[PDB]
Order: C-alpha cells, then structure tokens, then sequence
C-alpha cells in the first residue's frame, strides 16, 4: 500500500515532534519529553528511545551498543590515544536504535558543532550542541541494514577502493632510509609474506616538512618508489596538514604559494594563525577555501612528479596542534569561552588544536572544526584523481559523517594490548555502520611493544579488517611478520594467505557498499536482527552475509566461545587454500577449538564465495585461476556473486567496464548467470569448485556434460572437491549424482 | 509537579554545579539521588516553545515555535521556524531554524 513507514504528530505546548512506526504504532521519536532549548550557542533536543539498544555517535572507545546509564558522549575532533570516556579523532552524529522484534530506525543530526549526547536509562537521549541549527533526519528501516543504507543515501555511499588497497600494508615510524625501507620488502618477500603497499611515516621528509624528501637516507626516494612499482607494489606516505611558516621567504613553495593565494586559516588581524607541529611554527590550510583546494591539488601533483606515490595517509587533521590555540594564544570572546563547554578532554575547545574564533572561508573554526579532517580528505581525493587519473586511496585520522564517500580511516594510536585488540572489533563494526567500511586498527598495535602471542592473534583478526595495515611507533620493538619465531611466522603467513584468497569476495563486498550502501564488516545483529541474542555481540564479525569470524582476543586461550545464529555454519578449514566440519546451530553459543595457529571462520549454508589463487601482491594474485566455495543448505541450495573490473579505473560503473556473475547451486548442479560480461573479466579461469554439505559420495561429477578430469569426496567432512577448466564469463553447468 | 521517575529526570543544571535554591529559582525540581541522575531536573511544566500556525505544504508542514520565558542560557532565539519534509517513504526530515537570521549550516549535497 503506498504510504510512508512513519507518521508524524506534534505536541502544541510544550512543543514536540512525535514519530510513530506506522506498521506497529511504536513511538520512535518523541521530543515532548524535555524542553526545546535554542540559544545562539546552546541547542538541546531530547527524545524517548524505543529500547536500551543504541549504536553510533563515533568516535569513542566503547562497546558497539552504547551504555544508557547516564552516559555523556562528546563529539569534538581531538588528537588523543583511544581511551574510554574521551572525544577522539572523529565525530558522527548518527545513531541506530533497535526495536523489540528486530526493526530499527536511525537519526542523523546534521550539525558539526562541539556537542554532547546524553543517554539516560528511561531510555532517552538529549542532543546538546554549541551552535548551528537543528537539522534532523529519521530513517525508518525497518531492517538495520536498510537504516544504514537510508543514512548513506543522505551522506554518501562508500567510495570504491582500488583492488590493491585491499592487500597488506606495512608501515612504521622509524624506517629512516630508502635502504631500510627496501629491506622491509626484501625481508617480507624472502619469508613468502604478501605485501601490496610499502609505507613511510615522516622519516622521508626534509626537516619534517610536507612535499619534501631529505637528501641523506631518502636521497634516492624517487628510484625507491619506481622500483616498488616495477615489482608490482604500491607506495603510501604520511602527509600532515600543517605547513612550515618559518623558512626563509622563497625557500619553501608550499608555504610561499599558500601565502600568495591566501590558503591558510587566519586570526583576528587577518594574518595566518601560527601553531606548532612537526617542523616548528606552522600555518593550517583552510580546506573550505576553493583556492586552498587548487593549491593542495598543485602541491600534491608537483610532489607526485618527483615521487610517484599511489595515495595519501592524512594524519593530525583534527587539526592537531602541539600547543594550545596558537603561538599568540587566542582572544577572549564567546567562541573561545562559550556558555556551555561539552565534556571535551582538557575542558576547552582549544586543547590540542587551534583557536575556535579563527577564520575559514565558509565560517569560524568553532562551526567547522569537526569538518577539518573530512574537508582535507575531499581535497586529497580530488588532488589524487587529478594527479594520477585513477581511483584515489586516502586513509584519514579525523573524520565526520559522510567521510566514507571520499576516504578510509584507521583507529589511531591504539596500545599493543589484548584490551585494544578486543576493542578494535566493535570500533571496525561501528565505522562500517557509519559508511566508512575501509577501516582497520594498526595490526599488532601502535603504542608500546607487542608480544609474539598478541601479534599472532592480532594478525589473525586483523586479516579480517577491511583495511589491513601493520603500523608501529618510533620507540617500539619491531613487529613485521618476518621479525617473529618460525611458528608465529607460519600463523601470520596463513592469515595473509587466506585474506589474499578471499580478495575477490572482499572486493565484491566493497562493490555492494559502493552501489547499495551495504556494510563490508557487519555485526551479527545487522544480519540476524530478529535474534535478540545477537544484539550485544561485538567480539565476532561477519564479512557480508555469509562469513562469520570468531577470533581469540585474550592471552593463553586455546578455545573461544562464539554465538552461532540458527542454521548450518561450515568450518572454512574444510575448503582447500594454496573440529566439527559443520556447526548445526539452533541459535546458541558454541565453544570452538582455537589453538595459536587458528582463527575460527565459518561459511553460512546457502552461500557461494569466489576465491583466487595466491600471490605476494594483487598484481600477481589477480592473474591466478579462481575457485568457488559452495556452502549447500540441507535442501541443496546456495547463491553468490562476483564483481570484477580492472581494479583501479574511475567511472567503471557509469562506463559499464566490469563483469558481474551470479553463482547458483540447486538440485546437485552449480551454474553461473551472466549479469554483465566485458573485456575486464572475460578470461577469468575457474579451476576448482569445492562443495560443502554433500551427504553422500557421488558416482559421477560432470562439467558441461563430460566427466571431470578429477574430484575427491571426503565422507568425514562431507566435502566434494572438483577440478574444472571453465571461464567465469561463459555459461557452465557442473553436476554430480 | 516534581514527582518524576528518577530515570526520566532531564538535567536542569547541565551548565554548572547548582544549589537547591538556584535550581528552584530556575523553575526546576531539586531531589538528591539516593546514591549520574541529575539532582536538578525539569518539571513537566518547565517553559519550552509553543507550536503556532501549523500549516500544510506539498512537502509536509511548517510552523512557528515561540518561547515566552527565557532559559538560563544567554541569547535564546525566542521565535523559531519548523519545516517538516516527508522526503521518501523511509526518510523524514525536519529543521528548526531562526527565520530572522541565516545561521551556520553544514555544507551537504
Ligand atoms: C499566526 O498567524 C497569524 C495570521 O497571520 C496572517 O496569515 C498568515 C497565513 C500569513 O499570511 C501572515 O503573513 C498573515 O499576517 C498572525 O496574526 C496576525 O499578526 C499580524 C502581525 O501582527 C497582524 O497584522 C495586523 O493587522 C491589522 C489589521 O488587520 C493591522 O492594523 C496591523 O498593523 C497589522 O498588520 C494580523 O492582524 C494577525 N492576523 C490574525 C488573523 O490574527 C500571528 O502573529 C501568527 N503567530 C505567530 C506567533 O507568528
Ligand atoms: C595573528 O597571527 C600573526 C602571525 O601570522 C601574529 O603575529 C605575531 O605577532 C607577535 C606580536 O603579537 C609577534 O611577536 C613579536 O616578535 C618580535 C620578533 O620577531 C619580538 O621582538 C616581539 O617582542 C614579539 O615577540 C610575532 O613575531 C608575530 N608572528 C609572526 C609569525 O610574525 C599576531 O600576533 C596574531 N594576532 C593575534 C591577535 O593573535
Ligand atoms: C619497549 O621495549 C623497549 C626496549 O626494551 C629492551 O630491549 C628489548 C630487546 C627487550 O629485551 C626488553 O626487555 C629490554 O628492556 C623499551 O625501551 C627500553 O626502556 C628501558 C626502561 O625504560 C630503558 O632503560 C632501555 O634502555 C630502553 N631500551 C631501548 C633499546 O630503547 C621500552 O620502554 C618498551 N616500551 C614499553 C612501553 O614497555
Ligand atoms: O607521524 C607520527 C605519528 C603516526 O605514526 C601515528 O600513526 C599518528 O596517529 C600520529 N603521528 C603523529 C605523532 C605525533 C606525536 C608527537 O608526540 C610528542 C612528540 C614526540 C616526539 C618523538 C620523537 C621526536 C620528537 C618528538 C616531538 C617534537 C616536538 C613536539 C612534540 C614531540
Ligand atoms: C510523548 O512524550 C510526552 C511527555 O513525556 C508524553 O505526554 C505525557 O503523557 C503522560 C501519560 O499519558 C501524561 O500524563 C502527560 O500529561 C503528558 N505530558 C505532556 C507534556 O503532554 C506523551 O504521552 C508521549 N507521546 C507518545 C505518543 O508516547
Ligand atoms: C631484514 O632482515 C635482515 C636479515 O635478518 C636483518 O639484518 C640483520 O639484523 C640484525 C639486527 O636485528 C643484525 O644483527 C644482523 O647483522 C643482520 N643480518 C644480516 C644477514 O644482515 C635486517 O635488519 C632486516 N631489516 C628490516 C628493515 O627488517
Ligand atoms: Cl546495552
Ligand atoms: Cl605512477
Ligand atoms: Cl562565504
Ligand atoms: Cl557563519
Ligand atoms: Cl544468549
Ligand atoms: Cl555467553
Ligand atoms: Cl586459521
Ligand atoms: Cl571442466
Ligand atoms: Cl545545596
Ligand atoms: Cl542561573
């Protein structure tokens, strides 16, 4: 029947907006519960919540489901190592609220001011903002996955990363020469560890300045990067927003040209606000100024002409300041000293950043602060498109709602601790719900020293982060895969091998995120919302609908207990890649064996996943034959898909420059359905079909009507492994009986 | 008027440490927690905005909101405009703005 999912009514006095779900009459929003405040620097709007289950309101170190026990959540972008109760690098004023029975809705407050969000156990929520207007969107779902898609309809669907961006990334603070940086690639290669992308931190720079490289350790920087490209790898390096202001006039083009074009945030007298960051005195680019965008495009393109980097790692874009406000302090006014200061670390909007009353092209820093990182990511996305002519790869510390349309994120300066390994799962899930699916934590942790056991477990779980980078602090002990004992190296290699085998699937999941507003890493409650036992699960994750990952997140464990929704879950260990074979769950907790060399991964019955053969890079792996893993229902059914393009071109979906194939298992047959076949995808070789849940040994296996060269059946695991010679882009029929 | 269940008490002193006398002078209720929950909270009669001139548009609704008693914050905007837009079957959108002054809005496409 044509009608909205919502109905709206108003309270006259006191004023309130009341939103019902039409289908069951549930009250979703009711702003009559508390007074409306609307003062120049204080907005407060409250509502009842439908349940005690609410997620969102990044960026904080917390469970996926937020506490309603008088919790104050502060949105004010801040450079601080992740710790509970603190405003961190990003701000996302969106929540998703679950309703009894498994429906959900979402609320977005389109407001970029410093804010507190207060949750109370009635249950209820109060938005408390320090400026701007109330601009409120309600998304009616009813499925949690539909709420997320509807939110991303407003803020933007996730960008499509290049395929190579899904490979392994390796970085540290402290690779102090091209010789040492090359030895990292050599050492990974010697020990058969895949590595798509070598990174540097600020080591490369001349006197810690952007768009320079030192002529000591990094004299042959251009040659190093050209050599990485010759070997089939990409290169990433850190870029800071702050620009050295102290160099002799005419000696440092980024500053000299920025000054000429007026690209910087200015103060009361109209001069550049000067802070202190890595090179000493710095000015801060204003990424709301169209002229700053042109300047940034030029600085990136000119630097790319010297050193052909493949993306940008944008750090310290809160913006982070080593001193409070500016070298000259900040004026005493109502923006610097507002009537309501949200619960920010340090008790002032100025702490670890620039003056709130500083001037930007569109408004004051007071209003735009929470957009600083996002505006730099937009500027960097555009700069990289213009410089390279292929898909950009931007990884940003600071974010705001809609970030995922332009860039990915890493969760910042996490300790090498079992607690932060565990905390990374809810945080990666939270960023997926917020449309930033390209997210991960520093594998093995950033601060302090990892242990070998922690780094095995962290590599195992981290291989299921959509963005997988091992990164390490300056004073830390080394933590590259090859730096560990042989048994630890074997476990880390197996984790990277499995991730590389799954890359066609992971890429297809990113395609669904980009075209349909889907999550890549998703909590169980997004897939099984009608099972209320899933609502508090945040130490397991799904990839898409079908792949359940149950990591060990504690020292000294050789088992793990995880939730299994109703259905059959096949142990992915039964699928050949270059302990019960099936969990038959009624919706229950299951204790799994999980020795040090193991991470539990189960494939949901009814799904088919595409795999590809091995390589130490995606340049190599993308040339390998493919395989299917076919997880049959009891009834003999399964479905899956593959999206394939050239891995890096712009405007692929608009130009139709891709292949899209559906796989269907029914009645002891497997077929493909050709949605679109083009030159990109045409010669993809299918050489192996592995079928899980085959109750009896077949007498014969046919491929296109002829007995196959070879197959094996295991009566113990119920797996049928079939050798074939087929093309993804040509109709085939595989059958058994 | 002050008989509000503890979990349903909304904080009338979010801005500062307050005494019972200051709390009651704001027109709020002062009830210490027995053990967080706000001690100073709004009665159901606390002055808010009143809805006036609710009107129907092809997109949804528009109204005036009027506050007659100031809050304890400086620079209350006493006259607001409400716009309600029924944008899709699953997306409802509303704004509350100052009709007399353009205020800062987040740039969004
Ligand atoms: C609620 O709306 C009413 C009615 O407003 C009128 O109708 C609307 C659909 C719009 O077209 C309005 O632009 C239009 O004015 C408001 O009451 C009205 O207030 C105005 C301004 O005070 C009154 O104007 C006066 O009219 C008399 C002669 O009739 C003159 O002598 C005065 O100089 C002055 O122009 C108007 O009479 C009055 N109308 C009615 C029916 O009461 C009301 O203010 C508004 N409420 C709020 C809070 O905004
Ligand atoms: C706005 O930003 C500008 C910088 O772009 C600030 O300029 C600074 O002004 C201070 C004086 O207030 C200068 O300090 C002086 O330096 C000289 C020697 O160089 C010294 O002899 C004086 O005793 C004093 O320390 C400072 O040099 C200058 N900075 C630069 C880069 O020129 C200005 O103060 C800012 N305005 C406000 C209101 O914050
Ligand atoms: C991280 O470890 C480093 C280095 O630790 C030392 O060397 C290792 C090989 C290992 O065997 C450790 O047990 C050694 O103690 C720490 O840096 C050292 O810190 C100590 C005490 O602060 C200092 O006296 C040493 O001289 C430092 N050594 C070096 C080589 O820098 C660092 O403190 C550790 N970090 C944390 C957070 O524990
Ligand atoms: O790019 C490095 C690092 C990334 O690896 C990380 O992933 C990312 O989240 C944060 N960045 C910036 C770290 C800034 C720390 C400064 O901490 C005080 C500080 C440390 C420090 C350490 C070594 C040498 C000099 C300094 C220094 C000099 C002046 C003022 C302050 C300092
Ligand atoms: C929306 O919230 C308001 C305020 O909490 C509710 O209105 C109160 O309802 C109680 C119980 O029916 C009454 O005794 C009060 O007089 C009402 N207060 C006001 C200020 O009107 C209201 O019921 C909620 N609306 C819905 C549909 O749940
Ligand atoms: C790459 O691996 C080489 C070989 O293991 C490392 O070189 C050794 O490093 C240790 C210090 O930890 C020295 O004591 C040895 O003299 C080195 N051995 C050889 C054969 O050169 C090297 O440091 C590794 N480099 C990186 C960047 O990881
Ligand atoms: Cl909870
Ligand atoms: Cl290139
Ligand atoms: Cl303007
Ligand atoms: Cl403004
Ligand atoms: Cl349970
Ligand atoms: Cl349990
Ligand atoms: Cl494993
Ligand atoms: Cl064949
Ligand atoms: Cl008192
Ligand atoms: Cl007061």
């Amino acid at each position: 029947a044509p009608s909205p999912l919502y109905s709206v009514e108003f309270s006259e006095e006191p004023f309130g907006v009341i939103v019902h779900r039409q289908l069951d009459g549930r009250v979703l929003l009711n702003t009559t519960v508390a007074p409306l405040f609307f003062a120049d620097q204080f907005l407060q709007l409250s509502t009842s919540l439908p349940s005690q289950y609410i997620t969102g309101l990044a960026e904080h170190l917390s469970p996926l489901m937020l506490s309603t026990s008088w919790t104050r959540i502060t949105l004010w972008n801040r450079d601080l190592a992740p710790t509970p109760g603190a405003n961190l690098y990003g701000s996302h004023p969106f929540y998703l609220a679950l309703e009894d029975g498994g429906s959900a809705h979402g609320v977005f407050l389109l407001n970029s001011n410093a804010m507190d969000v207060v949750l109370q156990p009635s249950p209820a929520l109060s938005w408390r903002s320090t400026g701007g207007i109330l601009d409120v969107y309600i998304f009616l779902g009813p499925e949690p996955k539909s709420v997320v898609q509807q939110y991303l309809d407003v803020v933007g669907y996730p960008f499509m990363p290049p395929y190579w961006g899904l490979g392994f990334h390796l970085c540290r603070w402290g690779y102090s020469s091209t010789a040492i940086t090359r030895q990292v690639v050599e050492n990974m290669t010697r020990a058969h560890f895949p590595l798509d992308v070598q990174w540097n931190d600020l080591d490369y720079m001349d006197s810690r300045r952007d768009f320079t490289f030192n002529k000591d350790g990094f004299r042959d920087f251009p040659a190093m990067v050209q050599e990485l490209h010759q070997g089939g790898r990409r290169y990433m390096m850190i870029v800071d927003p702050a620009i050295s202001s102290s160099g002799p006039a005419g000696s440092y083009r980024p500053y000299d040209e920025g000054l000429r074009r007026g690209v910087f945030i200015t103060n009361e007298t109209g001069q550049p606000l000067i802070g202190k960051v890595w090179p000493g005195s710095t000015a801060f680019p204003d990424f709301t100024n169209p002229t700053a965008l042109a300047w940034w495009e030029d600085m990136v393109a000119e630097f790319h002409d010297q050193v052909p980097f493949d993306g940008m790692w944008i750090d310290m874009n809160e913006p982070s300041n080593f001193i409070r406000g500016s070298e000259d302090g900040c004026p005493n006014n109502e923006l610097e000293n507002p009537p309501y200061v949200p619960g920010v670390v340090g008790g002032t909007l100025q702490a670890a950043t620039i003056c709130a009353s500083s001037h930007q092209f569109l408004s004051t820093h007071y209003n735009l602060h929470n957009l600083y990182g996002l505006t730099e990511a937009i500027a960097s996305h555009r700069a990289l498109v213009k410089a390279r002519g292929t898909r950009p790869f931007v990884i940003s510390r600071s974010t705001f709602a809609g970030h995922g349309r332009y860039a990915g994120h890493w969760t910042g300066d996490v300790w090498s601790s079992w607690e932060q390994l565990a905390s990374s799962v809810p945080e990666i899930l939270q960023f997926n719900l917020l449309g930033v699916p390209l997210v991960g934590a520093d594998v093995c942790g950033f601060l302090g020293n990892t242990s070998e056991e922690l780094c095995v477990r962290w590599t195992q779980l981290g291989a299921f982060y959509p963005f997988m980078r091992n990164h390490n602090s300056l004073l830390s002990l080394p933590q590259e895969p090859y730096s560990f004992s042989e048994p630890a190296q074997q476990a880390m290699r197996k984790a990277l091998t499995l991730r590389y085998a799954l890359l066609p699937h992971l890429y297809t999941l990113f395609h669904q995120a980009h075209v349909a507003g889907e999550t890549v890493a998703r909590p169980l409650f997004l897939e099984f919302p009608k099972d209320s036992s899933t609502w508090t699960v945040d130490h397991q994750l799904l990839w898409g609908e079908a792949l359940l990952i149950t990591p060990v997140l504690q020292a000294g464990k050789a088992e793990v207990t995880g939730y299994f929704p109703l259905g059959t879950w096949y142990d992915l260990q039964t699928v050949p890649i270059e302990r019960e074979p099936a969990i038959h769950s009624e919706g229950q907790w299951v204790t799994l064996p999980a020795p040090l060399d193991t991470i539990n991964v189960h494939l949901r019955a009814g799904y088919i996943i595409p795999l590809q053969g091995p390589g130490l890079t995606t340049t190599e792996s993308r040339q390998q034959p493919m395989a299917l893993a076919v997880a049959l229902t009891k009834g003999g059914e399964a479905r899956g898909e593959l999206f394939w393009d050239d891995g890096e071109s712009l405007e692929v979906l608009e130009r139709g420059a891709y292949t899209q194939v559906i796989f269907l298992a029914r009645n002891n047959t497997i077929v493909n359905e050709l949605v679109r076949v083009t030159s990109e995808g045409a010669g993809l070789q299918l050489q192996k079909v592995t079928v899980l849940g085959v109750a009896t040994a077949p007498q014969q296996v046919l491929s296109n009507g002829v007995p196959v060269s070879n197959f094996t059946y295991s009566p113990d695991t119920k797996v049928l492994d079939i050798c074939v010679s087929l093309l993804m882009g040509e109709q085939f029929l595989v059958s058994w009986c | 008027q002050c008989d509000v269940p503890p979990n349903s008490r909304f904080d009338c002193a979010p801005d500062k440490a307050i005494t019972q006398e200051q709390c009651e002078a704001r027109g709020c209720c002062y009830i210490p927690a027995k053990q967080g929950q706000p001690w100073c909270f709004f009665p159901p009669s606390y002055p808010s905005y009143k809805l006036e001139n609710l009107s129907s548009s092809e997109m949804g609704y528009t109204a005036t909101l009027t506050r007659t008693t100031p809050t304890f914050f400086p620079k209350d905007i006493l006259t607001l405009r409400l716009d309600v837009m029924m944008e899709t079957e699953n997306r409802l959108h509303f704004t509350i703005k100052d009709p007399a002054n353009r205020r800062y809005e987040v740039p969004l496409e």
